[PDB]
């Protein structure tokens, strides 16, 4: 046991300073299975600043235990089907203890409700936004009050303490960080790293408002998304809730399932291209001298490949979650509470009517989690578990009996915790009885008996360092190393190895408390069984016969009723080569069946283990299930903190993955930063519009100087035409009263391409908006979206009429005789938006005649006159730089 | 435009706000011994922020409503329509751009000069337009309300030059240029060391993205219709410095399956 800090002391003083300037962690209580009701909570220093609590035995009336009385809170598990959460009683105004501590919080809620007048009831409830499914709630944390905006991760310390005589809801939100090819822990330091609650009454409603609010904006962003990949949207929308129990892929989200699943498609065929290379690049890294050539090029591809699971990963997570939650919301608003929340798991039920779980698994969930309480009493079973008896239990029942007995729920809690530690006691005698006294044979026999690779997996890493250590593990292990040997083959066999290897060797370091809470999260995620496919019960003849049938690459678990060997198949290159993996030894691999079954026979029936793994049938002979794990599927699982297990299941550490996710982040936030920056989208505008304003001047003056010209003569935009392929002629009116037109040979493209550039915005402002009477009325109102961008085309078209002013002013103060554009662009843009001139073809004795006229002044049309327009089209403008941007426009407006 | 008795002007616009804009050379002299509380109390009973302009017949100048200090021009001619940018940072003084002379003029906390001469200058919200002097030697200029900046540069031979501490300072550098071609050999020169920047591409703009900080640089035609001209500026970096060409950086571009969308660091394309 780790030894403790005297700090508990200043903790203990001051608790809310200790907690924003010290990183107080959790996560001994989550690797701790069923923690007491009530126990000795301590410190432990780790690093900087950094602390860890664990539960512990010792009396606080030894000081030197740095301990205090405290009550402790289960983990609740991380499957979205659960119906039993963790919860425990304490007391209003309590005097036994003044803390309450529970696992570190990833993707679960806190909640605290009032159950009498002296009692609260304190519920760790595995689900998302779980506050809302309760009810008298007066304090809780919902993922949404600890998630990093923009993103799937999250992780915070949430716990108790009574203080000036109430209790607080007291959270800690945190982060891992990378420093240096190392992770730790920090306090969050993007936003204030606590907040408080003391007991309120609104929560409810305040919660469920925002989480409306939410789930709407989600749907927005899920809609964009597919319209981006062109998916019809058409007809998605929430189905009624009518009946049944929770499911996955139920009728009322089934077309938010289906399109998120095809969006996901959508990009993972399309990245799957680059996984191809990427792997023949590490095939070739493995098998050449100059690694450092192409390593770069592993890292850009890394690079490329994360930037797309940074971008829609998040989205589609989000989508999953907000789409359960609806569920089991409406599932409440029709069936009540006590349909979503259940005081026991004794009433069994699930996804199916049954799910034919192995005996060892289904223990192991039950010792890896706390569903319900664990009164004191099971406490006092565990402390005295040597000198009580328990009915119908000896000591020569197999492990395998007493775990059935125990999963029968009918003993007390005492005996409970007394079978349970008997069962513990148990079953690591065996384990060092039948395996680690003899690893030493199993590599000879698998040696001999042919095979052609192989590695040892330590012995010694364990998930958990209490109960049974040695068959806890199995389950999410052949989880993982079945995606490792499908993804990466014996690289990613050597990879992971390799980080079991580590992780045992420096049991506390960062990385291996991630992964130890990485793997952990594989033991009953639902994702998984959605991953999954029990076929029958096979000799072990057949098994060999089917992998020989098998075409492509395929893989097994066994799932023995105490345990899980797994096998498989890979036939892409080098032949077919057959694996075998023992989490109790290690994997190999074997060239030919007839070599296989040689060896798995010898191992598992030869030296008996398949009695030791308690297999189905004769002892002869031994019957297995298998599982035909979709590698597929299987591998995009969330463990939390937004990895995949093939994330940890890569050929790089760690923290080289979670730093990639940090700096690509960075760029994506520093992108958004200008994707959406109006501002900047808006002035770049206006500097186009004004880049071609000098483009459009400086071809006037120029074709106003091959041929003779002044002042009076004014170019009609609105006449510009191909005379014929290739060469230009523009049309000048003398801007007097007088009907002299002259056209001029032109030859230059900039007479229609501004022409072009400025009907784009004239289209906008005739689309946006009316003229009435001389003024201009935004189409339905100010209140709409329009002005948004109708007032930005009208800043633009405002700023190019005065810059040809303020270029004309330019020119008569240092010289004479400017064209004055600025009187033909606004004819052009007036008689364009009252469409007296209009696309196609126009008779050029009417648009003469038009531009004619207007240029007499008189009204032509809309009661108005081409000078009206250009104030009218300066005062909605200079009244919409409020929307644009707030006012206070320095350097513009107040002149 | 209305002028009060006491010499303050104001505009009223079509809906009846009236605005505070200056006062005249009366309210100036009258007020003069406590000039600037009498601003600051005047910026009080109005609600106004931003500048106030102290005008004049010979000498005229700025009262920023956000500070203490009154920047004055002296006698340089009215009617230029004379415009003020913004206040400076880093260095002393405010900056002032006349549309009429085309110059930059730095208003000193007790003079004024001219900087250069400018073809343009102008500042639209938080981001400031410029434009290439008669000199071309282009480098952006430290201002307070500001926090992005837009390059275009037409003259012989004209470069792009950024500052260490002006790329730690802007958010956003833009870079634009026009068809007409002002030199082949147009340089872009970064006092940032290249390791830390990150290519990558909007539909169209092309964007060097700094990761140490959220610094970004836009090449606002690299890809999409300008694209065939292929005529695009060459970039040097602090390091290797080795020139490179927005040609050999879109072919790098286009050289992985990154051609779908893609990202990378400099010292492999630079390298490569």
């Amino acid at each position: 046991p780790r030894q403790g800090s005297a700090d508990i002391h200043q903790f203990v003083t001051d608790p809310v300073l200790f907690a924003k300037t010290h990183t107080v962690s959790a996560e001994a209580l989550v690797r701790s299975g069923r923690l007491p009701a009530e126990g000795s909570a301590q410190l432990v220093k780790v690093g900087s600043g950094l602390y860890e609590l664990e539960y512990t035995e010792q009396s606080a009336n030894d000081i030197s235990s740095s301990s205090i009385p405290a009550y402790f809170l289960g983990y609740n598990g991380p499957n979205q089907a659960n119906a039993v959460p963790a919860y425990v009683d304490i007391p209003k105004r309590t005097i036994a203890g003044n803390f309450l501590f529970t696992g570190t919080l990833s993707g679960g809620s806190l909640v605290v409700t009032s159950l009498d007048a002296n009692t609260f009831r304190v519920y760790h409830d595995g689900r998302v936004n779980s506050s809302l499914l309760y009810d008298n709630v007066v304090m809780a944390v919902d993922y949404k009050d600890y998630q990093i905006a923009g993103t799937a991760e999250g992780l915070a310390a949430a716990y108790m303490q009574y203080v000036n005589h109430e209790w607080q809801l007291v959270l800690q939100r945190q982060e891992y960080q990378r420093d240096g090819q190392m992770l730790r822990l920090r306090l969050r330091d993007d936003e204030e790293p606590l907040s408080i609650q003391v007991a309120d009454s609104q929560v409810v409603e305040r919660n469920q408002a925002q989480f409306v609010a939410y789930r709407e904006q989600i749907h927005q962003q899920l809609k964009k998304v597919a319209t981006q990949f062109e998916v019809s949207i058409s007809g998605v929308s929430d189905g009624v809730y009518t009946e049944g129990e929770f499911s996955p892929d139920h009728p009322a989200i089934a077309a938010w399932a289906k399109l998120c699943a095809e969006v996901y498609d959508r990009i993972n065929a399309d990245t799957k291209q680059l996984v191809d290379k990427r792997n023949k690049l590490y095939e070739n890294r493995r098998n050449t001298i100059r690694r450092d050539l192409i390593n770069q090029q592993i890292k850009q591809l890394n690079i490329t490949l994360e930037y797309y699971k940074a971008q829609y990963d998040t989205v589609l997570r989000e989508a999953g979650f907000v789409e359960q939650s609806w569920l089991w919301q409406q599932i409440k608003a029709k069936n009540g509470s006590a349909a979503v929340v259940r005081i026991d798991d004794t009433a069994i039920q699930g996804g199916g009517k049954q799910r034919t779980d192995s005996v060892g698994e289904r223990y192991a969930i039950s010792e890896a989690y706390q569903r319900g309480a664990r009164g004191t009493g099971f406490s006092d079973g565990l402390r005295n578990f040597r000198e009580i008896e328990i009915p119908g239990v000896d000591d020569k029942m197999s492990a395998l009996e007493m775990k059935r007995l125990f999963l029968e729920g009918k003993l007390t809690s005492e005996q409970q915790g007394a079978l349970s530690g008997r069962i513990t006691e148990t079953s690591r005698a065996e384990y060092i009885d039948k395996v680690l006294r003899q690893t030493a044979v199993f590599s000879e026999d698998f040696h001999d008996a042919g095979s052609v690779f192989d590695r040892l997996v330590p012995q010694d890493f364990y998930l958990s360092l209490v109960g049974d250590r040695s068959g806890g593990r199995c389950y999410p292990l052949v989880r993982a190393m079945t995606v490792a040997l499908a993804s990466g083959g014996e690289a990613g066999i050597n990879s992971l190895v390799q980080k079991l290897f580590f992780a045992s060797a420096d049991p506390q370091a960062g990385s291996s408390t991630l992964l130890r809470n990485s793997l952990i999260k594989l033991h009953s995620n639902v994702e998984a069984v959605q991953a999954s496919t029990e076929l029958g019960q096979f000799g072990l003849s057949e098994v060999v016969s089917r992998l020989a049938a098998t075409t492509g690459t395929s893989m097994f678990a066994l799932n023995t009723q105490n345990h899980s060997m797994m096998v498989g198949s890979t036939v892409t290159t080098e032949g077919r080569r057959y694996y075998f993996y023992d989490p109790n030894v290690g994997i190999f691999a074997f060239d030919n069946t007839k070599s296989l079954s040689r060896a798995m026979e010898q191992h598992l029936v030869g030296r008996r283990l398949a009695v030791h793994y308690g297999s189905f049938g004769s002892k002869s002979a031994p019957a297995f299930n298998l599982i035909e794990i979709d590698t597929g599927k299987m591998a995009e699982v969330p463990v939390g903190n937004g990895l995949n297990v093939a994330d940890l299941t890569r050929f790089e550490e760690l923290s080289s993955v979670i730093g990639q996710r940090r700096q690509v982040e960075q760029v994506m936030s520093a992108q958004e930063r200008i994707t959406e920056d109006l501002q900047l989208s808006t002035a770049l505008q206006a500097f186009d519009a004004e880049q071609w304003g000098a483009r459009f001047e400086a071809a006037s003056t120029r074709l106003a100087q091959e041929h003779q010209l002044d002042s009076r003569w004014l170019p009609i935009i609105a006449t510009t035409e191909e005379q014929g392929e290739g060469r230009y002629r523009v049309q000048f009116i003398n801007r007097d009263q007088p009907e002299q037109t002259r056209w001029l040979d032109t030859d230059d493209s900039t007479f229609v391409e501004f022409r072009r550039f400025v009907d784009e915005h004239m289209s906008v402002l005739n689309e946006h908006f009316t003229l009435e009477s001389g003024r201009m009325r935004p189409r339905g109102g100010v209140g709409e979206a329009a002005p948004v961008d109708g007032l930005n085309a009208g800043f633009a078209v405002q700023a190019l009429i005065q810059w040809f002013s303020d270029k004309n002013r330019h020119d008569a103060a240092n010289g004479m005789a400017s064209p004055d554009l600025a009187t033909a662009l606004k004819v052009h843009s007036y008689l364009n938006f009252v469409q007296m001139v209009h696309g196609g073809v126009q008779d050029v004795i009417k648009v003469t005649a038009l531009v004619r006229t207007a240029l007499r002044g008189e009204v032509v049309a809309a009661q108005t006159s081409f000078k009206e327009f250009a104030l009218s089209l300066g005062h909605t403008v200079n009244e919409g730089v409020g929307v644009l941007f707030g006012g206070a426009m320095i350097g513009l407006d107040a002149y | 435009r209305l002028t009060t008795v006491k010499g303050e002007i104001l505009l009223r616009t079509h809906d009846g706000k009236l605005q505070l804009v200056a006062v005249d050379k009366d309210w100036q002299q009258d007020n003069l011994v406590r000039l600037s509380q009498a601003l600051a109390e005047v910026a009080g009973q109005w609600r106004v922020k931003g500048v106030l302009t102290l005008q004049g017949d010979d000498t005229q100048g700025w009262f920023d409503v956000g500070s203490g200090q009154v920047f004055s021009i002296g006698g340089i001619p009215a009617t230029d329509n004379l415009r003020f940018i913004g206040i400076a940072v880093g260095k002393k003084g405010a900056y002032v751009y006349n549309p009429t002379d085309q110059m930059l003029y730095q208003v000193k906390e007790s003079g004024a000069q001219k900087l250069n001469h400018y073809a343009d200058v102008e500042r639209i919200g938080s981001s400031l337009l410029l434009q290439d002097g008669g000199k071309g030697d282009l480098s952006p200029m430290l201002i307070a309300g500001v926090d992005s900046v837009v390059l275009h540069g037409g003259a012989g031979s004209d470069t792009y030059r950024l500052s260490q501490t002006m790329w730690s300072y802007y958010r956003t550098v833009v870079i634009d240029n026009d068809d007409p071609n002002q030199v082949l050999d147009r340089l872009i020169i970064l006092a940032v060391d290249a390791e830390k920047i990150f290519v990558s591409r909007h539909e169209d703009d092309l964007m060097l993205t700094d990761s140490v900080n959220g610094t970004v640089l836009v090449i606002r035609k690299v890809f999409g219709s300008q694209a065939v001209t292929h005529r695009h500026l060459q970039i040097d970096l602090e390091g290797s410095s080795s020139v490179i060409s927005v040609d050999h950086l879109v072919k790098g571009f286009t050289r992985l399956g990154t051609a779908n969308i893609g990202l990378f660091e400099l010292p492999w394309a630079i390298e490569l």
